[PDB]
RNA sequence: UCGAUGUCGGCUCGUCGCAUCCUGGGGCUGAAGAAGGUCCCAAGGGUUGGGCUGUUCGCCCAUUAAAGCGGCACGCGAGCU
RNA sequence: CGAAUGCCGGCAUGAGUAACGAUAAAGAGGGUGAGAAUCCCUCUCGCCGUAAGCCCAAGGGUUCCUACGCAAUGGUCGUCAGCGUAGGGUUAGGCGGGACCUAAGGUGAAGCCGAAAGGCGUAGCCGAAGGGCAGCCGGUUAAUAUUCCGGCCCUUCCCGCAGGUGCGAUGGGGGGACGCUCUAGGCUAGGGGGACCGGAGCCAUGGACGAGCCCGGCCAGAAGCGCAGGGUGGGAGGUAGGCAAAUCCGCCUCCCAACAAGCUCUGCGUGGUGGGGAAGCCCGUACGGGUGACAACCCCCCGAAGCCAGGGAGCCAAGAAAAGCCUCUAAGCACAACCUGCGGGAACCCGUACCGCAAACCGACACAGGUGGGCGGGUGCAAGAGCACUCAGGCGCGCGGGAGAACCCUCGCCAAGGAACUCUGCAAGUUGGCCCCGUAACUUCGGGAGAAGGGGUGCUCCCUGGGGUGAUGAGCCCCGGGGAGCCGCAGUGAACAGGCUCUGGCGACUGUUUACCAAAAACACAGCUCUCUGCGAACUCGUAAGAGGAGGUAUAGGGAGCGACGCUUGCCCGGUGCCGGAAGGUCAAGGGGAGGGGUGCAAGCCCCGAACCGAAGCCCCGGUGAACGGCGGCCGUAACUAUAACGGUCCUAAGGUAGCGAAAUUCCUUGUCGGGUAAGUUCCGACCUGCACGAAAAGCGUAACGACCGGAGCGCUGUCUCGGCGAGGGACCCGGUGAAAUUGAACUGGCCGUGAAGAUGCGGCCUACCCGUGGCAGGACGAAAAGACCCCGUGGAGCUUUACUGCAGC
RNA sequence: CGAGCUAGCCCUGGCCAGGGUGAAGCUGGGGUGAGACCCAGUGGAGGCCCGAACCGGUGGGGGAUGCAAACCCCUCGGAUG
RNA sequence: GUGGUUCGUGGAGCCAUGGGGGAAUCUGGGCGGACCACCGCCUAAGGCUAAGUACUCCGGGUGACCGAUAGCGCACCAGUA
RNA sequence: CGCGGGGUGGAGCAGCCUGGUAGCUCGUCGGGCUCAUAACCCGAAGGUCGUCGGUUCAAAUCCGGCCCCCGCAACCA
RNA sequence: CCGAGGGUAGGGCCCGUGACUGGGGCGAAGUCGUAACAAGGUAGCUGUACCGGAAGGUGCGGCUGGA
RNA sequence: GUGGGAGAGGGUGGUGGAAUUCCCGGAGUAGCGGUGAAAUGCGCAGAUACCGGGAGGAACGCCGAUGGCGAAGGCAGCCACCUGGUCCACCCGUGACGCUGAGGCGCGAAAGCGUGGGGAGCAAACCGGAUUAGAUACCCGGGUAGUCCACGCCCUAAACG
């Protein structure tokens, strides 16, 4: 989808919005299974740690399920597909027939009306959950955990998804949404499907509000500083850095990696 | 235009108040030393009800 | 002169020098006459409006008897800009 | 002690000078009084009136009221006061806050961390203009009243009797509970009219005894109705979820309604009754009291942004918590307990005065400044919180009186010319609201646009079409249309109310910034690219714990640059950076002891120390430019000259592409042609010899937009030629109060000199009676600031880096 | 010792008169094979327009031992973000 | 690896000690400034201990100390206005 | 005016700093192949080294004086 | 009221002229190279796309007007 | 109409093996590459050659044809679904309902463009190596867009029988 606009302001022509037809007639969220108070705040005890951040519309926290081997077996119905502002992807809410409701990132398929499941048994089809192992190697899916019981964390952004790839031993190999092979264990689960509302990829915001609605103040250059509070600073008319590009911090910001060296996750990673 | 004394009572025993001053240690001192001193009065006068 | 003498230009106000732009005398003129060239006498008064530039100066434009040159803390900011 | 722009204290100079703090404005009469422009009262005049009026909150802390008083405080006076002295004055179960709840945050048992101090911190506590909770209208004081009195009306509590029921938690579930804009229905607040009712009263000056003028025609109000409206489906089975248990909720299934029919719950009427009640007139105030009065207390229309409210619709940026509240069960308890009546008893602590856009708060002041929420009447102008006048109400700003110079400020107008003014039309002008005709290039199809340019606007009369409210009608209120005629110079008749265009630069746009000289072409901005990050993420703060990131997970988060969009962003990896290199070279601690030394009679004990094994880093090998950056020189040739497609040659890592180019970049420079001008160092179009453009420190363009910067034309003009007159506030004089910087001392002229080379002071000469007041600014190298520039000092700081040396970090 | 000025953010409330413009979307009409799409009407969008409060602080004049240690008059920016 | 002692790595001991190693109970152990032999000295890895020393808010005494711009900041209703 | 770089056969460049020895590419001349010209092949010629001085036995080379050439600086006022 | 004509404001087409500029035609013997016609010595021609002093080269698809 | 026929006609979905490039493991050495010849380039850091495992993209060998299909452009491994044109037999149905067709309208190779995904091979531009007087060319080694998919644009051709 993706909303657009006829020029009757600059800005409002080049502004693209969101196609909330995939929206079930929900909008207000459900009590209960969310939603907390959410703590909003650009900075820790004390200090602002994360710049730019602030200002921006008021957020309800929509507790979501991520660790699904809570109900192996119970199947739900799939009752409301809704708009979560904290995230990228649209959520589904779920009436189990156990009476538990609980809300579930959703899958790019799924509609409502439709029964989904979880555990070792569950039918390969969108929505259901299963450990990894029991996955069919090549079937795409989504909210992978990377440990065992951990719950969820890997291609849970708006439209995303990763591929199972092989076996190995008591773990198996996938495909993150960045391009990483990654060696996962047999035993996290990982609901099946990519995550929808991949069209999240395509809206132009639009104006220099838009980016303020979503908490996100202004972003000042180094080069626009002085050599007091960046290294890119001064002089005169503007200048070409001057050194390797650097962060307000200092190191350099070109080319760089970041990963510590020594890390133990190293030995279970074989991409880029 | 505004000025800088923009007078609040809570904001003044709740910043230079007596049991302000004593939860800190550089705050006891300060008491101490006004004491110590003689002043009439250890912390600013705030008042009403 | 640094326990400060504010500086370019313009504006307002001027005053002074003459090695005189004009006008007034005058000698020579390769000065017929008319107009000039040149030096000598002589400052008493007169010495325009503009376009361009911060401009001083120029360059033009339209005239003029002429569109003089300099000093006065590159006269004048306890007078202005 | 004569000196230190010395320290402190005092008194002088300027000076009876500048001033006396908004140009909203004052005159008189009568009091009082030792003493009146300044106090009290009356009349007349002026000012505010989306405040200059009243209601709150904050802050202030007696400033309130009353008696007596002016020493000082008051920019003058003072009989006055926010001033001095004394006394009095602030009443609450219902308004506010606490014996209620939670927000961010604070604290903090437990737990974690830190040399100490201390940091963190899920439970709980704390924390409020947020949630919850029971008062409306009148009467009284000199000063308090939702507090006291009066009338109506509520709230918990404890104890009783009367009756119902499984009662019962700090625990479960429900609810409380939520955005933004736009909104409907019906009410209320408030407001306009009335030939109707109520009233003292009034015929003025030519006319009016009139359905005349003037005044006023409500307020609260339980139950019960009534009109609005807000909420909510009733069953009955099944249950493995709501960290126990639930009959509750939730989910599944079978029914009956889908309606608000029924139950609620608000609001608004109405309601027993209870109040209030003008103008005028009479008095005596420093004010309020009588009468008007058995006052009337009725009918229309306008009508909210306020009420019904948890109403509706649309949208995306997706909109607190907890208690009270209803329900649920558990432990216990069911002679308890709880619910409904009805009685009776109990209902505590703190605020209340007064100022409150200000002479009582924040600005040293009785300061032209700052100050948060509510009300804010009428008419008229299209609307409105706008503007002009005016209700109520509060004010004439705590120095006056005259004068009528220059000059200044604010204001008005002007012959002819009209931008000649000037750095610049700076300033001022013209323009101006609404209605209707009417509008170009360009364009991203929206805009450009209020383009430009026009016309209409008043009042009277006739005819005439639509609403709203009432009934399908009168009226009252709204929008209109057509047609005759009237008056002025002129009809948005006063007040508020864009000058227009052409064309360049820069920035796309709204935005933002140097509070207190810079609002911009700077920052920001969507958007484009590089890059880091696999989640106990990178990154940031922290010694740590810890947190933020993020209750996020590559469509995401950090860093960097460019900065909408259009069309594009070329070559060089030699050097620096970053990325990839299980080789080799170098490479510390450590392993290792060849070999050597010192003592010992010695066994021994103590040292040196080579092979070789030895990380990262560096070296070397590769790549990488939206990484740091760089992107040449000289000679010759075309059948007129010229000029060079072509060629030779030297050195590059490569040797600037397109596009633009006398530029925000051009030195020589007013480069040279062209355009605009009577004239053009600027401007616009070109040419290119680009001192010294050039592609994300982006390049060339770009509709729209800008208090941005440049040029031009029209319009208009006191900008100018070239001034002139008028106005008011000062200046001037009189009365009252009365500063200041400065000051070695002064009995302080001109000239030509001279002097440390710019003399009132020294020389000579010239001039010149003594002392003032309004003015002018040439001098006292005038005043002001131990020059902000320059240099000096082995002075000091901020900044940078392949300067040194350390450190955090890795 | 200071965030009672100022800067930013966190929590919880308040304010923004009145007039313009008229997006999408609905409804109907045309249109096709069904579309697109063109019209009307409705609708009430927007870092949209004029403009008060309110927030600014553009130009000029005043002020400069001030009313004021940043003020006053005229003028001007924004004013549902 | 550092601190202490006059000892700044010096031939650097002795005394404390964060890190690694890691004994012994008299024929055991530390020391006498690298070390070794000799000669001696003392007996670590637990604790307590007046006194002579320091200070003077406070009481008293004395001054080749002040005498109200001195002396305490305060002679005084001053840590006040 | 000041700083440093540079004048070499016809053209463009080496050659010095560690003095004795002028090298490269092109071009020019003679000869070949071709019908002929270019290309290509075979041979050859050409340099007071900007000039006036001396330094040494000996100067392109070292050192001073001028003649042009090129690039850099001309700041605070 | 109508109204010749005049005035002011803005448009529509047309023609003249304009520094400079874009290709074009024509102009007996100038420079540069070989693109084409013989397999033209790289079959050509081609739509498009980028690049190059110039003919032109090259990717991609195509056609015989070629093997 | 009825009953049949062939087909690379069209769209979506799914899938098969071969080859390639790249990575990992193995074993293996002193050269591979390329050419007219060469060099560039790659390779003891261990290439090429060969085995094994994996990844991924595109294009479908023999069948295969001088063949079929389509209105053109064009259409090729295989499976299904959705669907279009067309041929035949039967002569049963309607009963002249026809041919063309300004315009409109749709379709329209390759290249190109917009947004996004994908990237093995090849390949404008580009860089190097030789050829050459000179080579911005024909030969070689690297190599970017593109070639590939989705939606949207583009509308040209020796769209030629
Ligand atoms: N009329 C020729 C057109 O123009 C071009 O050709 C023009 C030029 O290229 C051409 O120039 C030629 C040159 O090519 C050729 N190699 C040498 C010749 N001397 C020149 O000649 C030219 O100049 C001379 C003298 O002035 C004239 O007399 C002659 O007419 C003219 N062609 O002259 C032509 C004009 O006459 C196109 N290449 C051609 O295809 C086109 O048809
Ligand atoms: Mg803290
Ligand atoms: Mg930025
Ligand atoms: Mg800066
Ligand atoms: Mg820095
Ligand atoms: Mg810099
Ligand atoms: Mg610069
Ligand atoms: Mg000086
Ligand atoms: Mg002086
Ligand atoms: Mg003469
Ligand atoms: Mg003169
Ligand atoms: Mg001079
Ligand atoms: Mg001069
Ligand atoms: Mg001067
Ligand atoms: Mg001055
Ligand atoms: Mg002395
Ligand atoms: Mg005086
Ligand atoms: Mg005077
Ligand atoms: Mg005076
Ligand atoms: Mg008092
Ligand atoms: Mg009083
Ligand atoms: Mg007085
Ligand atoms: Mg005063
Ligand atoms: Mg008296
Ligand atoms: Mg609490
Ligand atoms: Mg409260
Ligand atoms: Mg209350
Ligand atoms: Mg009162
Ligand atoms: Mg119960
Ligand atoms: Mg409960
Ligand atoms: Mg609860
Ligand atoms: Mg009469
Ligand atoms: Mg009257
Ligand atoms: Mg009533
Ligand atoms: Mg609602
Ligand atoms: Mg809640
Ligand atoms: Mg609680
Ligand atoms: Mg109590
Ligand atoms: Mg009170
Ligand atoms: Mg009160
Ligand atoms: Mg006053
Ligand atoms: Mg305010
Ligand atoms: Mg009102
Ligand atoms: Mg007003
Ligand atoms: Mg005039
Ligand atoms: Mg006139
Ligand atoms: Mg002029
Ligand atoms: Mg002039
Ligand atoms: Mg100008
Ligand atoms: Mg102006
Ligand atoms: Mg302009
Ligand atoms: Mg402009
Ligand atoms: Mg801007
Ligand atoms: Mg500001
Ligand atoms: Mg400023
Ligand atoms: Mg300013
Ligand atoms: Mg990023
Ligand atoms: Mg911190
Ligand atoms: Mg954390
Ligand atoms: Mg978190
Ligand atoms: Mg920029
Ligand atoms: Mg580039
Ligand atoms: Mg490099
Ligand atoms: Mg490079
Ligand atoms: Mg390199
Ligand atoms: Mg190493
Ligand atoms: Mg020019
Ligand atoms: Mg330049
Ligand atoms: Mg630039
Ligand atoms: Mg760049
Ligand atoms: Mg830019
Ligand atoms: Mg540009
Ligand atoms: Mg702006
Ligand atoms: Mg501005
Ligand atoms: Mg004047
Ligand atoms: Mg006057
Ligand atoms: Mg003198
Ligand atoms: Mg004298
Ligand atoms: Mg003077
Ligand atoms: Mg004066
Ligand atoms: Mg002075
Ligand atoms: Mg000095
Ligand atoms: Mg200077
Ligand atoms: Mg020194
Ligand atoms: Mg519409
Ligand atoms: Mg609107
Ligand atoms: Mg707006
Ligand atoms: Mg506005
Ligand atoms: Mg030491
Ligand atoms: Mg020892
Ligand atoms: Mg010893
Ligand atoms: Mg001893
Ligand atoms: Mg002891
Ligand atoms: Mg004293
Ligand atoms: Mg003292
Ligand atoms: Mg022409
Ligand atoms: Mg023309
Ligand atoms: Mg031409
Ligand atoms: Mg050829
Ligand atoms: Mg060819
Ligand atoms: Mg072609
Ligand atoms: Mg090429
Ligand atoms: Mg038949
Ligand atoms: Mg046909
Ligand atoms: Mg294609
Ligand atoms: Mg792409
Ligand atoms: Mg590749
Ligand atoms: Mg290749
Ligand atoms: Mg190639
Ligand atoms: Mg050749
Ligand atoms: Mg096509
Ligand atoms: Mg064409
Ligand atoms: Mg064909």
């Amino acid at each position: 989808a993706v909303k657009k606009f006829k020029p009757y302001t600059p800005s409002r022509r080049f502004m693209t919005v969101a196609d909330f037809s995939e929206i079930t007639k929900t909008e207000p969220e459900k009590s209960l299974v969310k939603p907390l108070k959410k703590t909003g705040g650009r900075n820790n005890q004390g200090r602002i740690t994360v710049r730019f951040r602030g200002g921006g519309h008021k957020r309800l926290y929509r507790i979501i399920d991520f660790k699904r081997w809570d109900k192996v077996g119970i199947p739900a119905k799939v009752a409301a597909i809704e708009y979560d502002p904290n995230r990228s992807a649209r959520i589904a809410l779920l009436h189990y027939v156990d009476g538990e409701k609980r809300y579930i990132i959703a899958p790019d398929g799924l509609q409502v009306g439709q029964q989904v499941v979880a555990g070792p048994d569950a039918p390969i089809q969108v929505g259901n959950a299963l450990p990894l192992r029991f996955i069919p190697v090549g079937t795409v899916v989504h909210a992978v955990e990377l440990e065992p019981k951990k719950g969820a964390k890997l291609a849970r952004a708006a439209g995303t998804s990763a591929q199972i790839q092989g076996r190995e031993g008591d773990y198996v190999i996938l495909r993150l949404p960045s391009g990483e092979l990654r060696k996962v264990h047999g035993e996290c689960y990982a609901t099946v499907g990519a995550v929808g509302n991949a069209d999240h990829k395509n809206i132009v915001l639009g104006k220099a509000g838009r980016s303020r609605w979503l908490g996100r103040r202004p972003h000042v250059r180094g080069a626009a500083m002085n050599p007091v509070d960046h290294p890119h600073g001064g002089g005169e008319g503007r200048a070409p850095r001057g050194r390797p590009p650097a962060s307000p911090w200092g190191w350099q910001t070109k080319g760089l990696k970041t990963r510590k060296r020594r890390k133990p996750s190293s030995r279970f990673i074989i991409a880029r | 235009m505004k000025r800088t004394w923009q007078p609040n009572r809570r904001k003044r025993a709740k910043t230079h108040g007596f049991r302000a001053r004593m939860r800190t240690p550089g705050g006891r001192k300060v008491l101490k030393r006004r004491r110590q001193k003689g002043r009439w009065r250890l912390t600013p006068a705030v008042r009403k009800r």
